[PDB]
């Protein structure tokens, strides 16, 4: 809650200004996200196999459909057709892996444990992602859901002291450091920034970071992708050669991860929400429902990624299933309308996110320009340098 | 503290069976052969306690041998015909003259080693001059003794190089070089 | 082919009758030995230039008298 | 590098193998130079060996990340099994991607990449490899003849087929 | 255990005076080695040669504070003493 309770005509214009459906109203401490649980019905919890299979053979065929498209003509395609074809098959790969990011909950089939264990790291394999580290991280997130200096597995800000003390500790703006942070958080690489992510999982290839008694497992989940870009990485270059391989692996790889970062960005950032460390005045529920997003898709898109932006009917209920997500949110905005917050795919949300809303500052609670920042703390450089000249 | 009973302000570090049967009783930890049947500190004991002589051949002949130096495996079976043969297939006068050959070899080797010993405590004396820059010329008996006894291992004394050049302290050392234990693998070795 | 396989133990090639024909034409084959219980078998070895270098194949030479003029004949 | 309150912070106890930062450097080299290699030429062959044993040296280096315990050993175990069998093929069949037309020049010696792996296999067998000692042949009948014990001796002569042979003993 | 410590002395005593050219007599139970014709790359020379009489390990920190050819035996004697245990 940052520009809380002020008449709804202001919200309004601010909703429009960035694109947003909506601006959350007042929320009051002590809550726990589990409550508004108790509203939905006793059958939005229910199991059924069409729905499952549908959901996970929908984007396979979308894959399968891209694929044969493009080894009938492998490699005589022009640009724009081999980006279409990227495109479809990174958009069904991203449907699977959320299907995988299900299983890996525990709630995709709780019947067959063993069975959807095996589904989820066969099919986080080929986007080399462990199925338990991922758990884990998600876990932590869901625990210090917009906590300052704890949640590191979501889209974590970079706030105004640190940058000034790494602005000090560089000697000035001129070092590796600091243009790296530019670069990565100005261009539209920004989009894939998840790839980092990726790269933030295997915690060192350690075991010291983990509990004795699960030894065996952290490993078997390094297996399975290790494996996989051990076998068939090779396999694909040796009968396709190096643009035969950024063709039908690397592209399709690209895009699946354009899809999972804006899908967090989006979900977990905006200016009006404001990221409190706890203690200075931190709660559950209140960061966990009005310090979120819930973002519109095309229902061909809703069912090819497989509901993959309601992420909050999962999180008032962890252990609601995937093809009632929809459902259970129409129950939602009937309880809690007026603190949601909506918004919808555009272009303009996504450039506010690239030229706006860059730098966290703590002061005024929001999200500002980058350059400016810089050259303010620059200007700050000149008031303790001039309060420094004596 | 992982330890949910007790926690000693020493953490706990397994002890595991030894792999290898001591040095004998009468060997130095040196390149130099031994006095060949009777060392010469057991002239300076009282007779009734030089037992641990023919003890300690007991031990290592008969009494306690680890169970890592009984493993059955496919090298095994092949250094058994290296010494079957050297030991059933060779007469006895030949051995005699190999074993006189290497026994003056090894002590044309110890000199060298300690000679070679004395060079490095110069250069290490002349380091830590360059190093510390005033006025210590000196070096440790410790790391002399060390070097002569084989107790550090190669990052040991390079780390100990740098840390003189860099601050002197001629007597800051390398932790020691810890026991290597006897390699295993499967059925194969 | 040579780019899609792994090296393994180089072996003695098998060549039937008129590849070796045809090889010790074009000037390639270096060496030939006679071997076997009855004479007619054949282990050849080319030469650098030749087309795959030095290798070793294996030939029976069915019985067929101009052989000899036509392997003395290309040295 | 250096740090001048203790220098000697590698030569102590943090809980890992010793060669375990070069388990994963010559798991990285080798990938590198098998994917570089490999395009450059057009041979199949050096890309799958070298992503094959990346593979294996990166989970034998993460196995090693706990020495205490028993993937601490399993890991050492598959990290030398690896290493030897790369010295092998190339000192006894070479690489795919060096044959030349001669007979003499296109023989196997033993290039860089084989000095690595055995400089790695002579490291490990140094440190310590003396883990999972109980794994060997079984015991003959040659082993329990003045063994103490009689329910385990006719144990061992049952099992090597000599149930019926009478125990004077 | 028990150890002679004339002998072990009687013993150091020569090996000294054999090392350094110094008459037996002269090299006192209470000498230190600077004052007997020895620097410091000759006090290692012999401690090398005293292993090497007696056949034992010297321990190195212990051999970092000898002084006197007293403490020296007094060192070897505690060497000897601890042998089969
Ligand atoms: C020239 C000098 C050799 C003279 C000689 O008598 O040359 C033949 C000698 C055999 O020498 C024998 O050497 C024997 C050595 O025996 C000694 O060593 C034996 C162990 O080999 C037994 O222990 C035996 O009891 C013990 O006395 C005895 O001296 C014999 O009398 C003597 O004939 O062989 C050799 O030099 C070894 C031949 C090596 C050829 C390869
Ligand atoms: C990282 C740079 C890549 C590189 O260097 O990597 C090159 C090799 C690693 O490449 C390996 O190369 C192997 C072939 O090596 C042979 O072939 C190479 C060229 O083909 C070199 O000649 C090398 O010395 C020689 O042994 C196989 O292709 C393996 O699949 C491939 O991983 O490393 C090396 O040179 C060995 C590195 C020694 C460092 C210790
Ligand atoms: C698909 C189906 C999806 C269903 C599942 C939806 C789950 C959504 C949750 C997923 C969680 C993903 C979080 C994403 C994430 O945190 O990323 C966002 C994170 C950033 O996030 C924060 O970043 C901070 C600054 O580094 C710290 O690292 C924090 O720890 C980190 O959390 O991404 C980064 O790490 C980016 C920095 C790395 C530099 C980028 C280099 C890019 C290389 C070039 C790319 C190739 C050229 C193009
Ligand atoms: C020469 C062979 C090198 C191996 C000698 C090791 C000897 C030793 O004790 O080392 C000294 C130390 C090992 O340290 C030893 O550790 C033991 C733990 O079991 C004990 O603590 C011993 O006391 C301690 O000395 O070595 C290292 O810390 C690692 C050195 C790496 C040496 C291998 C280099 C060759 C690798 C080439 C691969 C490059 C690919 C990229
Ligand atoms: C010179 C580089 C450091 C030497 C080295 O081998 O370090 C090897 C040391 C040895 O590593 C430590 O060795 C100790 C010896 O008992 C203990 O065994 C510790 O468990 C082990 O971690 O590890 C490091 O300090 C890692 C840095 C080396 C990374 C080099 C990358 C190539
Ligand atoms: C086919 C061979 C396949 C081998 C694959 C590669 C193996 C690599 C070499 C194994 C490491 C050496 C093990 C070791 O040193 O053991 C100790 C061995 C004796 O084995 C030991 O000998 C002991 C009896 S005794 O020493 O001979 O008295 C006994 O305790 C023990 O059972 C026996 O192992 O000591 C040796 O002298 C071995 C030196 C020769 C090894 C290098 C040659 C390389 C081959
Ligand atoms: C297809 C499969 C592909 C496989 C992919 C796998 C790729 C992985 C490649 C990893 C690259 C390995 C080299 C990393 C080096 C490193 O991280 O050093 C880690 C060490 C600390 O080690 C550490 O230090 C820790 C203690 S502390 O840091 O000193 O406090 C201690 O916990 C730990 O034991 C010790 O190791 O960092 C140092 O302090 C720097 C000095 C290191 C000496 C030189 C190395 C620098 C590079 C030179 C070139
Ligand atoms: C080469 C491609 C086509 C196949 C797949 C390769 C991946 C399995 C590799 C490539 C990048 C690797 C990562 C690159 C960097 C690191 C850090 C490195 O650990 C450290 O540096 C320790 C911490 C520190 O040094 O501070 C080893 C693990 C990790 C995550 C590596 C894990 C294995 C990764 C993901």
């Amino acid at each position: 809650t940052s520009l809380d309770g002020l008449p709804e005509t202001q919200k309004y214009v601010y909703a429009d200004e960035w694109g947003f459906s909506r601006v959350g109203a007042d929320f009051p401490p002590g809550s726990h996200p589990s409550l508004f649980s108790q509203l939905l019905p006793q059958a939005l919890f229910a199991f059924d196999a069409r729905a499952a299979v549908a959901a996970v053979a929908v984007p396979l065929a979308a894959m399968a459909a891209g694929y044969g498209w493009l080894w009938y003509m492998h490699s005589i395609a022009p640009v724009w057709q081999q980006a279409l074809c990227a495109a479809l098959i990174g958009t069904g790969y991203a449907g699977l892996f959320k299907v995988a990011h299900e299983c890996a909950m525990m709630r995709f089939i709780p019947q067959m444990p063993g069975l959807q264990a095996a589904l989820g790291t066969l099919l986080m394999a080929p986007a080399l992602y462990s199925l338990p580290s991922w758990r884990l991280h998600h876990l932590h997130h869901l625990l210090h859901t917009n906590m300052l200096w704890q949640d590191v597995w979501g889209w974590h800000p970079l706030t105004k002291v640190e940058l000034a003390d790494e602005m000090v500790r560089s000697g000035g703006s001129g070092g590796a450091a600091m243009a790296a942070a530019r670069l990565v958080l100005t261009t539209p690489i920004k989009l894939f920034a998840s790839v980092g992510h990726w790269l933030r999982s295997w915690d060192g290839l350690d075991l010291r970071h983990f509990h004795p008694a699960s030894y065996v497992e952290v490993l078997s989940g390094w297996a399975a992708p290790l494996a996989f870009a051990g076998l068939v990485l090779p396999a694909v270059v040796s009968a396709g050669g190096l643009s035969g391989f950024v063709s039908c692996y690397l592209a399709p790889w690209l895009v699946f991860h354009f899809w999972l970062s804006v899908l967090s960005l989006t979900a977990h950032t905006a200016p009006h929400i404001p990221w409190r460390a706890e203690g200075d005045g931190w709660d559950a529920g209140r960061a966990a429902v009005a310090g979120t997003v819930t973002l519109r898709l095309p229902r061909p898109l809703e069912v090819l990624l497989n509901n993959a932006n309601y992420m909050l009917p999962q999180a008032v209920a962890p252990g609601l299933p995937m093809w009632s997500a929809p459902a259970a949110y129409a129950v939602l905005a009937a309880r809690l309308g007026p603190y949601l917050t909506e918004a919808s795919m555009s272009l303009k949300l996504l450039t506010n996110h690239v030229t706006r809303w860059q730098i966290y500052d703590e002061e005024a609670h929001t999200y500002r320009p980058m350059e400016e920042v810089v050259d303010e703390i620059e200007a700050d450089l000149q008031q303790l340098a001039a309060a420094a000249q004596q | 503290t992982s330890a949910p009973f007790i926690s000693p302000m020493t953490p706990y570090v397994p002890e595991e069976e030894p792999t290898r049967t001591p040095p004998s009783i009468k060997d130095t930890g040196t390149l130099r052969p031994a006095s060949e049947w009777y060392p010469q500190w057991m002239q300076y004991r009282r007779r009734e306690d030089n037992y641990v002589f023919w003890q300690d051949k007991f031990m290592r002949c008969s009494t306690d041998i680890p169970w890592a130096e009984k493993r059955w495996t496919l090298f095994s079976t092949v250094w058994y015909l290296v010494q079957q043969l050297r030991f059933v297939g060779t007469p006895p006068a030949l051995r005699y003259v190999a074993f006189l050959g290497w026994r003056a070899l090894m002590f044309q080797v110890y000199a060298a080693h300690k000679a070679l010993v004395l060079w490095q405590c110069k250069l290490d004396a002349g380091l830590a001059r360059i190093g510390s820059g005033g006025a210590t010329a000196t070096f440790s008996k410790t790391m002399a003794l060390r070097r002569l006894h084989w107790r550090n291992s190669p990052l040991a004394e390079a780390l100990y190089a740098l840390n003189l050049y860099k601050t002197g302290r001629v007597h800051l050392l390398p932790p020691v070089a810890k026991p290597i234990p006897r390699p295993t693998f499967f059925w194969l070795f | 082919s040579v780019k899609t396989a792994w090296r393994t133990q180089e072996v003695l090639r098998e060549l039937s009758y008129t590849q070796l024909w045809a090889l010790v034409g074009e000037g390639h084959v270096a060496r030939v030995r006679f071997y076997g219980p009855e004479k007619n078998k054949v282990m050849a070895t080319t030469r650098a230039s030749a087309p795959g270098g030095e290798r070793l194949c294996k030939v029976v030479l069915p019985p067929d008298p101009e052989l000899l003029d036509h392997l003395v004949s290309n040295g | 590098w250096w740090r001048e309150d203790d220098p000697y912070w590698p030569l102590r106890d943090w809980g890992d193998h010793p060669m375990r930062w070069w388990t994963l450097a010559f798991a990285a080299i080798m990938a590198a130079g098998g994917l570089a290699t490999s395009v450059a030429t057009g041979y199949v062959e050096p890309v799958q060996a070298g992503l094959g044993a990346g593979a294996l040296l990166a989970l034998a280096g993460a196995a090693m990340s706990d020495a205490r315990c028993v993937p601490g050993a399993l890991g050492v175990k598959l990290a030398w099994a690896v290493c030897a069998l790369i010295v092998l093929k190339e000192v006894s069949v070479g690489w795919q991607h060096k044959r030349k037309r001669r007979l003499a020049a296109s023989a196997p010696r033993l290039e860089l990449t084989g000095l690595a792996a055995a400089a790695l296999c002579a490291g490990y067998m140094l440190t310590d490899m003396s883990g999972m000692g109980e794994v060997a042949l079984p015991p003959n009948p040659g082993a329990v003849f003045k063994s103490p014990d009689v329910a385990y001796r006719a144990s061992v002569w049952q099992k090597w087929g000599y149930g019926q042979v009478q125990m004077r003993v | 255990a028990a150890v002679d410590k004339a002998k072990v002395l009687e013993d150091v005593r020569s090996i000294i005076s054999t090392q350094l050219g110094t008459e037996l007599e002269k090299v006192a139970p209470e000498a230190k080695f600077v004052d007997l014709g020895a620097d410091s790359l000759d006090t290692v020379e012999i401690m090398m040669a005293l292993e090497e009489k007696f056949e034992i390990a010297l321990e190195e920190e212990g051999a970092e504070k000898i002084a006197t050819v007293q403490d020296a035996a007094d060192m070897i004697a505690a060497q000897i003493a601890a042998k089969g245990n």
